[PDB]
């Protein structure tokens, strides 16, 4: 294993996640159109949190552990075993809340109780989620990037399967079932996937509860509670702002250059969860660690300075097919937006080289940073450049915060 | 750098519609954001609408919000300002200005570009 | 978008008669899937007929199959609903909906959730 070679599988399974999206996305808009894309906005949006509260949130410490103590198996059993009873345990937990609550859960996500038996199926399938992802958690650890690739590409394909099967017989309701179970069936191949590569034994996955390991995978419990509530508030109260001064479409162009990006960096951010975080994990003196840091950092900041420029020399052809063509100064943001990202992707290698660490001190840190630093530079550019001042804050924060990460770097590194 | 001209108006009655267009020629004429302005003998040039450059949010004048809608088209370069129940005080020369990454001000001051200007006259 | 006015409520007699109207605004009624529902005082909603956008077919609930009639005036952009043998257990307040096929699939016509325009609904009451 290695930096370009699990790049290169995660490529892969991003593109066939990717491609998969759009031809369900573009199904979603022909079927039901814009009043079914806004009815089922919040919806969707809960569908990518189960993704990670699910699970409560330990996918991080499950890599990270699984490679710590890869070697001893008493100690690897009792990692995954705990691991499973706290999935288990947190995702029965989420199916009451769900099936008690699924009047007002509905009224929140539709605006009406008519999704009551929606709300109480999904109680079932964010189980999948949860034993899914847990299962490509297990599979990080080891830098199975192959054996996670593969069951995310099996699990695309029955999962538009299944979204078709879904709609055509649900109608609307369907779709929205269906577009649940495409991270929920991933669970199937991950399953299988697990035995026929023959790294872990499946008595491994047993519930049982160690008391050190749970505290242990709770610290990214808290993790993943605090990278879902400072950074979106950010973009919350951005957005509000870039929707005071101006109207939001102005929003809307913003929103749907910043989805350029999120579509596109996955092609290099994907991977760091499958290589860099259980490498670093393992990595124990500050010799070894930056010497990874380095040569991580020397992968990723041209390959998403290339991806980078190969989309700013698309971007009208972008802007196309992903969106709807509506406003063609939707090409002056990408300039912004572009560098941005090459500099935020090289500030995730400082990122998860605090995951690695379990570090709550540089984690609250570095969230709390990137949000002072969008807040100031959004209340100086977004009233006065509009949708441009918002991707120019967005470039502006990262540029002063990846020098803030390598400047804490070297007095870390020095002691 | 962008030339703009001015098409339609004229005499008219009060009560009925009639649109103007502004045809922007220019290199990259997407990056400018328009308004439509007008003037009366002895006064200056009043704000009547305008549209940011990117073409998402537009203004209005207090005495102009619901009657007029001006609208653009990025293909071929145009900008127009549909009017609605004309009344004699609308009669006035009418330009349309624009302003590289502008089109947000409602002053004359924050504009560029000008045209030549069309005449509307209301009557009855 | 599309907007929907209930018309003809009122309070009949037990084994009585009543018609409902549903009027539709917009063009392409004829596309459109028409339903009516209903909401007893303290209940949740409940499927009570719906008329397809071709064929003119037509569904009907358990307890109302035999007794209501659901009907389509697509040059009125007009939905029907002749209420007869009416019983106590049939107060509601009766509202119409529009919808898309795509939003009803094969087996989801009876869904409240496949139905994203809704009307106000009128009351009816038994005995």
């Amino acid at each position: 294993v290695s930096l370009a070679k699990a790049s290169l599988w995660t490529a892969a399974s991003t593109l066939v996640k990717i491609g998969a999206g759009l031809l369900v996305g573009k199904l979603l808009a022909v079927s039901f159109g814009p009043a079914g894309l806004g009815l089922a906005a919040n919806f969707r949006q809960l569908i990518t949190v189960l993704g990670v509260l699910a699970g409560a949130g330990i996918f991080n410490g499950v890599t990270k552990y699984v490679a710590q103590y890869h070697d001893n198996p008493q100690q690897l059993r009792r990692v995954v075993g705990t691991s499973s009873a706290m999935v288990l345990g947190f995702s029965t937990l989420m199916a009451l809340v769900f099936v008690l609550a699924a009047a007002p859960i509905s009224q929140g996500l539709f605006g009406n109780t008519d999704y009551q038996g929606l709300v109480r199926l999904v109680a079932l399938v964010q189980m999948g989620i949860a034993w899914g992802n847990l299962l490509l958690a297990l599979m990080k650890g080891f830098r199975d990037a192959a054996g996670n690739a593969l069951s995310l590409i099996v699990g695309s394909l029955i999962g538009v399967l299944a979204y078709y099967v879904s709609y055509r017989l649900g109608g609307y309701e369907g779709a929205l079932l269906g577009l649940a179970l495409i991270p929920a069936l991933v669970v199937i191949p991950a399953a299988i996937m697990l035995i026929k590569r023959g790294v872990i034994p499946l008595s491994y996955l047993k519930p049982s509860w160690d008391n050190g390991l749970a505290g242990q995978l709770s610290k990214f419990t808290l993790m993943a509670l605090i990278t879902s509530v400072t950074l979106p508030v950010a973009y919350i109260m951005m957005r509000k702002l870039l929707a005071a001064q101006y109207s939001w479409d102005e929003v809307g162009i913003w929103q749907g250059v910043s989805s350029i990006s999120d579509a596109y960096l996955q092609f290099i951010t994907a991977s760091f969860s499958v290589y860099l975080l259980p490498t670093l994990s393992r990595l124990t003196e500050k010799r070894d660690i930056t010497r990874e840091v380095v040569k991580s950092l020397k992968f990723v900041l041209p390959a998403v300075a290339a991806a980078s420029f190969t989309v700013w020399l698309l971007r009208d052809f972008a802007i196309w097919l992903l969106l709807s063509n509506k406003f063609t100064a939707m090409r002056d943001l990408f300039a912004w937006q572009l560098v941005g990202d090459v500099l935020k992707v090289g500030a995730y290698v400082f990122g998860y080289l605090v995951i690695a660490k379990a570090s709550l001190r540089f984690y609250i840190l570095a969230e709390v940073s990137q949000f002072t630093l969008l807040m100031v530079f959004a209340h100086w550019l977004i009233p006065a450049h509009g949708a441009l001042g918002a991707a120019q804050a967005y470039m502006a924060t990262y540029i002063v915060y990846f020098s803030l990460c390598c400047g804490v770097f070297l007095l870390w590194r020095r002691r | 750098q962008v030339q703009l001209v001015e098409s339609g108006g004229g005499l008219v009655q009060a009560g009925d519609s009639l649109t103007l267009s502004c045809a922007a020629s220019g290199r990259t004429a997407y990056r400018y954001g328009m308004g439509w302005f007008r003037q009366h003998p002895g006064k200056e040039r009043e704000f009547v609408a305008s549209i940011w450059w990117t073409g998402t949010t537009t203004y209005y004048a207090d005495s102009v919000k619901g009657r007029f809608t001006i609208s653009r088209d990025d293909v071929k370069n145009m900008v127009y300002l549909q009017m609605n129940s004309l009344k004699p005080e609308d009669t006035a020369v009418y330009y349309c200005a624009a302003k590289f990454y502008g089109g947000n001000s409602k002053r004359p001051g924050d504009y560029a570009y000008w045209g030549q200007g069309t005449q509307v006259t209301v009557s009855s | 978008q599309v907007q929907l006015v209930e018309s003809g409520g009122g309070l009949v007699q037990a084994g009585g008669s009543l018609g409902l109207s549903c009027a539709a605004s917009g063009r392409t009624f004829s596309n459109y899937v028409m339903a009516w529902f209903r909401q007893a005082p303290g209940k949740e909603r409940e499927f009570v007929a719906r008329i397809s956008e071709s064929r003119g077919t037509t569904d009907y609930a358990d307890s109302v199959k035999g007794r209501f009639t659901i009907s389509r005036d697509n040059a009125k952009n007009t939905i029907y609903l002749q209420m007869n043998s009416l019983n106590p257990g049939d107060t509601a307040v009766y509202s119409c909906a529009a919808t898309l096929p795509a939003w009803t699939g094969i087996i989801g016509g009876r869904r409240p959730g496949n139905y994203p325009y809704w009307g106000q609904g009128t009351q009816v009451t038994v005995s």
